[PDB]
């Protein structure tokens, strides 16, 4: 009942979630951009740093610095999310890795859709379809891989799907424990170990 | 919810003992049990007859429903039928763990009874598994799930509605 | 308060905090010192004026400080170990 | 780049997703705070310049540093949260008279948040019922029998049962006694439930 | 497997050989000049032929002969892994027959035919010889026929044939007692015969200088490389095993 549990992401919502760990370390992933203007004293990081000029800046920073009229920088989106890859994707969506391309692929692709691209509509599609393809998948070998080594199953989930499958393994564990009388017995909690 | 607790709830139906004691009618707060007399039937709730079982104070009776060619009538209609059919209780699987493991010297054939509810189990937990794979691919809203049972729902549905949370988001995340 | 009654505390350099002699792992002092006490004698004594000399006015430059800010200058202390080679 | 360092805080504690409380992070803590200090002179200082000096191509700058200063709040904030949290369940989990070896990875003030938590939880619990309330930290798990057999691993003192009498123990002795009077022992592992 | 950003590079940089020479080798501190080299043989000569028939190759070849880790092998890496065609060989791995062309037979048939060797492979690239000294005099008869003559000539199975191998040749020595001698001539050190030195259009130096300077600004180079992470990866990871992780006919990201 009383367990710890972590705030939960909300990056596939409107906003993401202020105290999420997940949601904070999602938005501190690159994303590119350019200076629509001049931005003095900055070239201390990256002297003014040039108008026109390209940079990788962390999702919360250009989500600070963003507007709908794009007078402090424009938005790129990360490979991954155009169109090329997006056919990828769309081929076969159980065979890419998206612990490479994310960890937090869905949430990183959700905060996208708020700098008003042209293909927002596109991106948005592409993540639903890409989660309808994995669901299947995910679901068979949460619920099926029972008292194993689930690193090779686990290994090309993005940290959402890596969350669905630990809530499938609980699931699992939990049924075989009552199955096998183990549930009956009281037990000294985590901290027993010191 | 744990399986702890769906048997919990289990616990609650009632099964008939024989008990091999004599006790005047006993008024609990969910309800008045007895009078116990020795050499007769009694109806009392499960969690009682089991602990009543554990003393070796009765005999335990199966229930009516724990018959071979019942339930190879019950398992047979399952493995026809697309939808999950009406079960013989609304904790069959609990009732036959408990009954089984604390009375099978009671209850005859119980190799069988247990072989063939585990067939119905298996046979309802492939149609779960349909309709949440049917759910997710079709993007529905709403499913009818009739006659499924509490255990059976516990087991996946806590996986199934964070996939369906994730789901709708990620098909709303146009909204604004 | 008698010197041999006075509480030892070690300075942990990488928490930047001093801990004390039961939370560390250090051995008790006595009389008949080890070679290694001999040692962290005077190991001991730069350590305190270290960490004492860095929180001074020769602190960090800082790294977010840019040129406009911090357009004065700050001293940097170096160790032995680095002196040796191009910064000849 | 700035707001680096505000992420070891939220890598360390999300690198313990197991719910373990690490050491505070005193100096890290004390880090972001000064790289917030350094980053409001700044802003000051460049403020003060764009509007009595008029110059206007500041404010892009302006903006960037403030964004930064958010972030860095945004980060220390969540990071005393998440420790909140592990501690909030320390207490269920264990009890009240939490280990000297993980007190010593708290903060004073995460104590005192720690001991206020536990009296307001002692408040809400004595007022449940008529009177001496109802501990809602026990009967953690639905009950099976009234008696269970325990062992001892600890070499605990004694241990009242009922008024006048008491239990010894001693390591390897094994005691047939109520669960309701075990569980918060069993939680805290000095007795074992041996039967399964 | 577009044009502007090329012609822009060129008009604008002071000195675009210098640039592309010290950017060619990122991992490997210093050898400015033999970087240049490298972009020269990268880059090639341009080959000449005569109205009376004699010919002028344009391929660039270059030996390094030098001390215990001094990045031979590396720079030798680097060129295999970036130019076209480019065929790794080491001495002692091969042999004269496998350098120019062995007697095979075709499964689908029976009948011996021939099949190409590295340094016919090379053809219009480069062959990276790694340990060159370690090599065979026997192995070296058919590189010396290959670097005059950007040829093999051949005589087995049933064909006497003058196949092309008009390879550079980027050639990776130790001298001879393992580290180099400042106290014999150069000569006996490169312990190989100068007809065969005669081949090579540069044959640079390459020594283990423990000055103090040099060896602080190498050591924060080799650390700074060692402390690298790749960015879709996490701080604890192993380095995976390879697999068919392309799974597109063309390239995604471009
Ligand atoms: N100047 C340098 N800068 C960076 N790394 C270097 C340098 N010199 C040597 N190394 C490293 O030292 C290691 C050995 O280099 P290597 O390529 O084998 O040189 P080598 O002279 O060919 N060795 P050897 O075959 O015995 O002559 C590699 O990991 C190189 O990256
Ligand atoms: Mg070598």
């Amino acid at each position: 009942s009383e367990a710890y549990f972590r705030v939960e992401s909300g990056a596939l919502g409107p906003e993401e979630n202020f105290l999420s760990l997940d949601d904070i370390l999602m938005s501190h992933e690159k994303l590119p951009v350019r200076t629509e203007t001049a931005m003095p004293r900055l070239g201390a990081f990256f002297n003014a740093v040039p108008q026109g000029s390209k940079l990788e800046l962390p999702l919360w920073l250009a989500k600070g610095l963003f507007d709908n009229k794009r007078r402090i920088l424009s938005v790129e989106l990360p490979k991954i999310y155009q169109e090329g890859w997006r056919t990828v994707f769309s081929a076969d969506p159980n065979v890419v890795d998206l612990h490479k391309m994310g960890p937090h692929f869905y949430g990183f692709g959700s905060q996208l859709l708020h700098f008003d691209s042209p293909e927002n509509a596109d991106i948005s599609q592409s993540l639903l379809q890409t989660f309808i393809g994995r669901f299947r998948r995910i679901m068979d070998s949460s619920q099926n891989a029972y008292n194993e080594d689930t690193s090779a199953l686990v290994a090309r989930l993005d940290e959402m799907e890596r969350g669905l499958f630990q809530t499938g393994q609980k699931g699992l564990n939990d049924f075989q424990c009552w199955e096998k009388g183990q549930a009956s017995q009281i037990t000294a909690s985590n901290l027993v170990q010191n | 919810m744990d399986a702890a607790e769906v048997e919990f709830l289990a616990e609650k139906e009632l099964v008939t003992i024989i008990p091999n004691f004599s006790l005047d009618k006993i008024y609990l707060i969910g309800g008045d049990l007895g009078p116990f007399n020795p050499g007769l039937p009694v109806e009392v709730p499960l969690w009682l007859a089991i602990n009543l079982k554990q003393r070796q104070k009765c005999r335990l009776l199966p229930p009516e429903w724990m018959d071979v060619e019942k339930l190879e009538k019950m398992r047979d209609h399952e493995r026809k039928e697309e939808t999950f059919t009406p079960m013989p209780s609304p904790y069959y699987m609990e009732l036959t763990k408990l009954l089984l493991n604390h009375a099978s010297d009671n209850i005859p054939k119980a190799d069988e009874i247990r072989t063939l509810v585990k067939d119905m189990w298996d046979t309802r937990i492939a149609k779960l598994r349909v309709s949440a794979d049917s759910f997710v691919r079709q993007q529905e809203a709403h499913a009818k799930l009739d006659n499924l049972t509490l255990m059976e729902i516990n087991t996946s549905g806590t996986f199934l509605t964070q996939a369906l949370n994730h789901m709708y988001k990620l098909r709303t995340n146009l909204q604004p | 308060i008698g010197a041999f009654d006075i509480p030892r505390f070690v300075y942990n350099s990488e928490r930047k905090k001093f801990l004390p002699l039961l939370m560390t792992n250090h051995p008790a002092p006595n009389l008949f010192g080890t070679p290694r006490d001999k040692a962290e004698m005077f190991r001991e004594r730069y350590t305190i004026l270290h960490q004492r000399t860095h929180r001074h006015e020769l602190f960090t430059p800082p790294v977010i400080g840019s040129h406009p800010d911090e357009s004065g200058s700050k001293f940097q202390l170096k160790t032995i170990e680095t002196l040796l080679g191009s910064t000849t | 780049m700035f707001c680096e360092k505000a992420m070891e805080l939220i890598r360390e504690l999300h690198r313990a997703p197991e719910g373990q409380l690490p050491a505070f992070n005193e100096d890290g803590l004390r880090q972001v705070l000064e790289e917030m200090k350094a980053l409001y002179e700044q802003n000051q200082s460049d403020v003060n310049e764009a509007k009595s000096g008029g110059r206007s191509d500041l404010i892009p700058t302006i903006k960037f540093r403030h964004c930064s200063l958010l972030r860095n709040r945004r980060c220390t904030v969540a990071y005393l949260y998440d420790r909140l949290l592990r501690i909030r369940a320390l207490r269920w989990e264990y009890g009240s008279v939490l280990p000297n070896a993980l007190r010593f990875h708290m903060a004073a003030e995460e104590m005192e948040w720690f001991n206020n938590y536990k009296r307001s939880l002692a408040t809400y619990m004595r007022s449940l019922g008529g009177d001496e309330g109802l501990d809602i930290t026990q009967d953690m798990k639905p009950p099976k029998s009234l008696y269970i057999e325990v062992r001892c691993l600890k070499d605990y003192g004694e241990f009242e049962v009922d008024d006048g009498t008491s239990v010894l123990l001693k390591k390897n002795s094994q005691h047939f006694l109520p669960r309701w009077k075990c569980e918060q022992l069993i939680r805290q592992g000095v007795l074992e439930h041996i039967l399964s | 497997d577009i044009a502007k950003i090329k012609k822009f590079s060129k008009t604008r940089s002071k000195d675009i050989f210098d640039q592309l020479a010290k950017s060619l080798a990122p991992s490997i501190h210093g050898h400015d000049y033999v970087k240049k080299a490298i972009l020269c043989l990268l880059l090639g000569g341009v080959e000449r032929d005569l109205e009376n028939g004699s010919h002028i190759r344009g391929d660039i070849n270059i030996l390094l002969i030098g001390d215990p880790s001094v990045a031979k092998s590396q720079l030798l890496r680097y060129v295999l892994c970036t130019a076209p065609r480019a065929i790794p060989t080491t001495g002692r791995g091969s042999s004269g027959v496998g350098l120019t062309a062995a007697v095979t037979t075709d499964q689908e048939t029976g009948e011996r035919r021939l099949e190409a060797g590295a340094m016919v492979l090379a053809d219009r690239g480069v062959v990276c010889i790694d340990e060159f000294d370690k090599m065979s005099d026997m192995d070296r008869t058919a590189i010396h026929e290959v670097m005059e003559q950007g040829r093999v000539t051949i005589a087995k199975a049933g064909i006497h044939a003058r196949l092309n191998a008009r390879c550079s040749v980027l050639a990776a020595a130790n001298p001879v007692y393992g580290r180099y001698d400042q106290y014999k001539t150069p000569m006996e050190n490169i312990g190989l015969q100068d007809s065969l030195l005669s081949r090579f259009d540069l044959l640079f130096i390459m020594l283990d200088q423990m000055d103090p300077e040099q060896d602080r600004e190498i050591s924060d180079h080799v650390l700074r490389m060692h402390r690298y992470r790749a960015p879709g990866e996490q701080d604890g990871d192993a380095m995976p095993l390879g697999s068919a992780v392309d799974i597109l006919a063309t390239d995604d990201p471009n």
